[PDB]
């Protein structure tokens, strides 16, 4: 910024930090307002020759939802919706705050 | 467990619209006609209702 | 008919109704319900005003998008009137001052100013002009005002022949001065009455009322040339009157006789105000006059108007002047008073 | 660390064209700041700009007194700014219309107009389109 | 190119204009009419036809992406100039 | 049959039971809605007024539509009886800003195209 | 096949399917079809009468446990004789899995409410009266819950105009906001969008 | 965005130089892409908590 | 992978207890906000000096609407009524007719400002580039009439204001 020396220091000493290396506000570290042209490539389907749409049709593959036990139409292990959920580790990086 | 009711079903009491819009709209229960710039008739399967057309003027303002 | 001026729709906010009014002194008390029940039906309402643009502001919800459109004019400028009333195909003239201003005497406000929009409105070819004026307009009145009143309408007759003339008798209303003028009187004590206001009746009319009738009075087509006055159902004494408006409010009441000619000085010394006056010596004399009965000429049965009697539309004024402790007080437990009906 | 403070405060007063510009720009802009002038204005504003600033105060503009027909000297406001300096001040750009001016087109305005609300030359709504049913006109000869 | 009705009020691109007795004119007291000046049929025509040798020509108007889709037009009728669609500009085929 | 299931009432004479109880409730609670809500109608306007709305569907010869009816009207009752409405809502059932559109032939032919 | 479409994950398709049918061997009285959609979605299809039971055992049943209600709403279809249809949404978080429960309903024939069943449900039922009309038997507190004070009809319905019946301004002769009916200065457009080609064969429905 | 002029609509560089382009550009603009039926209950872990659209 | 937030106890030695002692009878925490709020009081405020100075841009910002025209001087909309169908808020009203020179182009061409949400739909939905949403964004006005724009407003705003679309079309064409 340009605050004199010493208020830098009395604010360093308020806050308990070094405000000098961190500053909220703004001066010459962003990206210019006036940039380079881009080129935005293409994509995956831009080919000419192996491209025929009925082949990457997502729409199309959709399908009416799979009726089983219609009403109106041993073993048997009791089954669930699915495998019961794992139990969480405790944050190797930083467990306790 | 049941009541056997013996009355035409009838719930223009409590759908909230006001007597005007009852006993005065003629509705119309047709299969719409195929758009005859296309050739295609998907549009010919289901039927429809709509109501009598009624007055439209123009907006002083903007027209 | 000027197709553009063809009513169009239910009769709504968004409708068209084919009416294009200039309401003259559209910023006062009957201004308002005017425009109110003209804007109601869809019609195009151009308000000429000469106070501060604030003061016109609640007007604005009025009318729908561009059915109302504000003007600047002045009262001895006749090229504003003839821009304000140009495109108009129907003309009210609701200017009027109650006391008498160091710029704007009863001679301007109730003769040059009407006459001016008389003649401008058939210079310019409007084809209904609505003129107010007072239903005991006399030339031999003891009231400026009065004299005033009916100087303005000889005139007005004279300059627009086809003319709807009211004569309204003390409107009351929610903003009218005649129901606060008597609830403001409990502030001095006692409630000075000449001659106890036990000979003076009156017969005062509810401004809905006028308004429907001024709107009505637009949309008959065999009113052109016609009188109406415009008055109650019932009439009553002055001090019955004051008695009940007293007790709606839950006021004590205090009334004592007081001389004419002091009612006349206390008026006089009033009337220095350089603000709106309280009271003053015209409204001494207005105020006790007994109302002039016309049975010849129609009224607001003629126009399709039930009058609404004060007894029903009284407590909606008057609430406002109670206490705490009475202002939940419901609207039938105060016992009408009596009318003195022929 | 202090006289250098009030001498940067003198300077300022200094560089506005002595105590009389001070107190104008204290009063009109209530900011004293001074910067290299990047251009002129057609209509009088002049734009400055200083790029020690942080984002937001490295550039702005001191408008002109007297606008097309209205004095400006208290009442000012941001429509005011032509469209290129419109595009430059916003930080939309790098580059001034004096470096980079706008391609000019024979349809475009040669004078910018501020915000005509309240006035009588506010835009008042209408309908563009033309009568849709055209009616009959009787004859004039009577019929018997 | 702006003409002005009988009653002193300015014919818009459009043409529309209020008759002497309508009343919605009465909007316009005090303010102004909100008409642009700069006319495009007069402009459009302003310009010049363009002489090309071949009797198919492309126009995208101009600036290649930042104009319309490119359409192509037939210049063999010999008594009149192809008009493009979205543009406007005119060609024609050298001839005498 | 019919295999239909009802909401409270079995029969009509519960219905017309329960709807006498809901109107004894609004009879009841107009006075203390004139006064709470300051009112400018009196207590016989209110009263006729509950009268209007009740007759105004007393051609129902449904019980499940009766108990319907009788719950939305105790719905209502329970707003006013709590001060959740407000004098907007409670003047709403007298539509005193419209004009009264006619209802004969020549009236109705005169203003527009509609019926 | 690779880039554009979605992937189908088959793992979670049998296991929806053999949970679907688990449920539906354990309560026979009730469930009248399971279906699970091609992006594994597992839906079940009731009869009305059991929505308190079947909601219980999906609530506290160890193998499926559904703790958490994540939706609750209606769908209006007017060509339905039965025109409403009630969708529970829950949650199972022990089984990190979602189910669907529906069933249907008319104008007239009440639902059992599941406020006992589920906390949440109390405010889901509150708006689905309000918006559809549906009655719920045995509520603790039914009233409406987004629609204005003393508001007549219920606004998500297919027959219900979408401009409604009245509107609100402020009248200053009785110095209130009044409600009056509705006239829109400019009228609401209706597009006619669809296209007169067959957009998906795979849902063709027989001509009969 | 998804490679696929059917559900996305075209550069604006190719809906004024190709056919096929400015067809679903139109089509996409105007009436929109169709979606197979069918019913989701799709939740996200909103700021606020689970945010989901049936 | 989860970590607790509030699961940590104190330590009771008498050295602890006795600085959590001194905390209670002397406000320690207390006097460090104070530091910290005195702290901000001597830094520089981010305050910008509007009108004098704006905040920042960029050429995809969306403001006032406006109709622009070829080089040429010919408008570029040509009435395909595009923009009409896929604003969302229906706030677009269009009439077209065929033109003294045989021209498709429109005769009414209005914008409800009070309808309109500002999202951009109608200058993506174009195919000529002839709507566009300005830069600017200051022209409140004092009545609600002024907010229904007409054809003619519309291209008095391309008019004024093409020197600057034009440029931040052009620094952003690429991206579309
Ligand atoms: C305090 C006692 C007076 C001295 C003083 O205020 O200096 C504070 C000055 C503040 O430094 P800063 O604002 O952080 O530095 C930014 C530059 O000065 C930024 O410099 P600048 O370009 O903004 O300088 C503008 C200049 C001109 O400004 C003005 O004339 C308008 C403001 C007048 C205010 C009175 O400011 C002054 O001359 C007035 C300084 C304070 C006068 C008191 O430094 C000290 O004197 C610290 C003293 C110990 C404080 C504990
Ligand atoms: C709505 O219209 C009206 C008004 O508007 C507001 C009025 O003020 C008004 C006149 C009323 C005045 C505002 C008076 C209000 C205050 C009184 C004058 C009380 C003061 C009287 C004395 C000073 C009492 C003190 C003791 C004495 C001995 C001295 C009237 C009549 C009216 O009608
Ligand atoms: C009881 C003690 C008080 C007694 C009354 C006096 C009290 C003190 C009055 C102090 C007045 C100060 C206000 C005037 C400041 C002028 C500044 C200037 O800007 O005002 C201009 C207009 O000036 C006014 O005309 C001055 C009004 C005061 C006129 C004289 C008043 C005298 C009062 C005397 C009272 C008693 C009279 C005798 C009978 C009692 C318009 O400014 P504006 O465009 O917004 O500002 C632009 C803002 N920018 C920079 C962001 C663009
Ligand atoms: N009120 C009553 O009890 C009765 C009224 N009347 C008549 O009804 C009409 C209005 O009644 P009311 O509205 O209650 O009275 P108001 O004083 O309330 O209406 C006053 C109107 O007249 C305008 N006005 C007054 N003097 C002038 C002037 N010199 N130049 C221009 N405009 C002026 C005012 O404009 P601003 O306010 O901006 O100055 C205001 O719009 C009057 O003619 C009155 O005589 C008839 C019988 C009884
Ligand atoms: S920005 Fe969006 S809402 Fe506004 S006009 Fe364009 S498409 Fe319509
Ligand atoms: S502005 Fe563009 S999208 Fe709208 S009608 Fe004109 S050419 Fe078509
Ligand atoms: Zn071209």
């Amino acid at each position: 910024a340009s605050a004199t020396r010493v208020i830098q220091l009395l604010r360093n000493w308020a806050s308990g930090r070094d405000l000098q290396a961190k500053l909220q506000l703004r001066y010459q570290e962003i990206s210019k307002r006036t940039q380079p042209p881009p080129k935005l490539p293409v994509g995956p389907s831009h080919k000419l020759s192996n491209n025929y749409y009925c082949t990457r049709d997502g729409r199309r593959e959709a399908m009416p939802p799979s009726i089983v036990m219609s009403s109106q139409k041993t073993e048997k292990k009791a089954v669930t919706p699915a495998p019961p959920i794992k139990r969480w580790e405790l944050s190797k990086d930083q467990p306790y705050l | 467990q049941l009541i056997a009711v013996d009355e035409k079903l009838d719930i223009t009491t409590l759908t909230g619209v006001p007597e005007e819009h009852i006993k005065t709209r003629k509705v119309r229960i047709f299969v719409p006609a195929r758009n005859n710039m296309q050739s295609g008739v998907n549009n010919t399967k289901k039927w429809k209702m709509e109501f009598d057309t009624r007055e439209r003027w123009e907006n002083p303002l903007m027209g | 008919l000027h197709h553009a001026l063809i009513p169009h729709g239910k009769g709504g906010r968004s409708s068209v109704s084919g009416i294009v009014a200039t309401v003259f002194g559209a910023t006062g008390f009957l201004g308002r319900y005017v425009v109110n029940h003209l804007g109601r039906m869809g019609s195009q309402v151009i308000v000429p005003y000469r106070c501060e643009p604030y003061d016109t502001m609640h007007l604005r919800p009025m009318g729908d998008l561009g059915q109302i459109i504000f003007m600047e004019w002045n009262g001895k400028d006749k090229d504003s009137i003839r821009k304000v009333v140009e495109h108009s195909n129907v003309v009210i003239n609701l200017v009027g001052r109650e006391w008498e201003t160091k710029n704007f005497d009863f001679e301007d406000v109730f003769v040059k100013i009407p006459h001016a929009i008389a003649q401008v409105s058939k210079e310019a070819g409007v084809e209904k002009l609505i003129h107010i004026s007072h239903l005991n307009a006399d030339i031999k009145s003891p009231s400026r005002y009065l004299r005033s009143k009916a100087v303005g309408e000889k005139e007005v007759r004279a300059a627009f022949p086809e003319a709807t003339i009211i004569k309204p008798s003390d409107i009351f209303g929610r903003e009218d001065r005649f129901l606060n003028y008597f609830a403001s009187m409990r502030w001095f004590g006692g409630v000075p009455l000449i001659s106890l206001g036990k000979e003076t009746v009156k017969q005062p009319v509810y401004i809905v009322d006028v308004s429907k009738g001024i709107i009505n009075a637009i949309k008959d087509p065999d009113a052109k040339g016609k009188t109406f006055a415009f008055v109650g159902p019932n009439r009553y004494l002055l001090f019955d009157l004051v008695q009940y408006i007293f007790a709606v409010a839950y006021r004590p009441f205090l009334p004592y006789p007081l001389p004419h000619f002091a009612y006349r000085w206390v008026g006089r010394l009033f009337e220095v105000s350089p603000f709106e006056p309280w009271t003053t010596r015209d409204k001494v004399e207005r105020v006790h006059m007994s109302d002039m009965t016309l049975p010849h000429l129609p009224g607001l049965e003629d126009l399709g108007i039930q009058a609404t009697p004060l007894e029903l539309k009284a407590i909606e004024v008057l609430r406002r002047h109670r206490t705490y402790r009475w202002l939940t007080s419901e609207m039938e437990d105060v016992k009408p008073a009596k009318t003195v009906n022929i | 660390e202090l006289v250098q403070v009030l001498r940067r405060g003198l300077q300022q007063v200094s560089g506005h064209g002595g105590l009389r510009g001070y107190l104008r720009v204290l009063f009109r802009a209530n900011d004293v700041r001074v910067g290299t002038l990047v251009g002129e204005d057609k209509y009088g504003n002049k734009y400055y700009e200083d790029n020690k600033q942080f984002f937001g105060r490295h550039r702005w503009v001191i408008y002109t007194t007297e606008m097309n027909g209205r004095d400006t000297f208290w009442d000012v406001d941001g429509s005011m700014v032509p469209p290129e300096w419109h595009r430059w001040l916003h930080c939309m750009t790098d580059d001034p219309p004096t470096t980079k001016p706008p391609t000019a087109r024979k349809y475009i305005w040669t004078n910018h107009k501020f915000n005509v609300s309240g006035t009588p030359q506010q835009y008042v709504p209408y309908s563009t389109t033309r009568k849709k049913i055209q009616e009959w006109v009787p004859p004039s000869t009577p019929y018997k | 190119g702006v003409r002005t009705s009988p009653t002193g009020e300015k014919v818009t691109h459009t043409g529309q204009a209020y008759d002497d007795g309508d009343y919605r004119r009465v909007r316009f007291s005090d303010r102004q009419k909100e008409v642009n000046e700069n006319f495009a049929i007069d402009l459009i025509a302003e310009q010049p036809v363009s002489e090309v040798g071949s009797r198919v020509i492309s126009c995208d108007g101009g600036g290649g992406a930042l104009g319309h889709p490119r359409v192509y037009i037939n210049l063999d009728k010999e008594t009149k100039t192809g008009t493009c669609g979205y543009c406007g500009l005119q060609f024609r085929q050298p001839h005498h | 049959g019919t295999s239909v299931k009802p909401i409270f009432s079995r029969d009509m004479n519960e219905a017309k039971r329960r709807v006498r109880e809901l109107y004894r409730a609004w009879y009841r609670e107009v006075p203390n809605t004139v006064h709470l809500f300051q009112l400018d109608i009196s207590v016989k306007q209110g009263r006729d007024k509950v009268r209007e709305m009740f007759m105004k569907n007393a051609h129902v010869t449904d019980p499940r539509v009766v108990d319907l009816l009788v719950i939305k009207g105790k719905m209502e009752l329970e707003e006013t009886i709590n001060v959740w409405k407000q004098r907007t809502h409670i003047m709403r059932f007298f539509h005193e800003t419209e004009a009264p559109r006619p209802t004969d032939f020549l009236s109705k032919f005169y203003v527009g195209h509609d019926p | 096949t690779r880039p554009t479409i979605r992937p189908r994950n088959d793992v979670v398709h049998k296991q929806l399917s053999a949970f679907g049918q688990y449920v539906a061997e354990i309560l026979p009285k009730y469930v009248q079809q399971v279906q699970v959609s091609c992006f594994n979605e597992l839906e079940i299809f009731i009869h009305p009468d059991g929505v308190i039971p079947v909601l219980t055992f999906l609530r506290d049943h160890t193998n499926a446990q559904f703790k958490s209600l994540a939706d609750l709403t209606a769908v209006d279809v007017p060509t339905r004789q039965n025109r409403f249809e009630i969708v529970y949404n829950l949650l199972s978080l022990r089984f990190n899995s979602r189910i669907r429960v529906k069933t249907y309903t008319d104008e007239l024939t009440p639902i059992e409410s599941s406020v006992t069943v589920y906390k949440a449900a109390n405010w889901y039922e509150r708006e689905i009266w309000d918006m559809f009309g549906v009655f719920f038997a045995n509520h603790p507190d039914l009233r409406r819950i987004l629609t204005d004070y003393g508001f007549e009809g219920h606004p998500f319905r297919k027959d219900f105009p979408l401009s409604g019946y009245v509107e609100l301004r402020y009248d200053d002769e009785v110095k209130r906001v009044v409600a009056e009916p509705v006239e829109l200065a400019q009228e609401f457009r209706k597009f006619d969008l669809n296209s007169p080609w067959e957009a998906f064969p795979a849902y063709r429905q027989p001509p009969e | 965005k998804v490679d696929d002029a059917k559900v996305s609509p075209p550069k604006r560089a190719e809906m004024k130089t190709s056919m096929e382009s400015l067809i679903h550009h139109f089509k996409l603009y105007t009436e929109g892409y169709q979606v197979p039926p069918g019913a989701t209950y799709t939740a996200i872990e909103a700021p606020k908590g689970e945010f989901g659209v049936y | 992978t989860y970590k607790f937030v509030n699961m940590r106890e104190p330590s009771m030695d008498m050295k602890s207890v006795t600085d959590r002692a001194a905390q209670t009878l002397l406000w320690t925490e207390l006097v460090r906000g104070l530091g910290m709020t005195l702290s901000y009081l001597f830094r520089e405020p981010a305050t910008i000096n509007y009108p004098f100075e704006k905040g920042p841009l960029s050429p995809r910002f969306r403001g006032e609407h406006a109709l622009r025209r070829y080089p040429s001087g010919e408008e570029r909309c040509i009435a395909c009524k595009l923009c009409e169908a896929v604003c969302p808020a229906q706030a677009i009203t269009i009439e077209a007719e065929p033109r003294a020179d045989g021209s498709r182009r429109t005769t009414r061409y209005d914008i409800d400002m009070t309808k309109c949400i500002y999202c951009g739909f109608c200058q993506e939905a174009c195919p000529v580039d002839a709507i566009v949403e300005g830069p600017n964004f200051e022209f409140s006005t004092e009545t609600h009439e002024e907010l229904l724009y007409n054809k003619e407003k519309l291209l008095n705003n391309g008019d004024k204001w093409e020197a600057e679309i034009a440029a931040n079309i052009q620094a952003d064409y690429l991206y579309r």
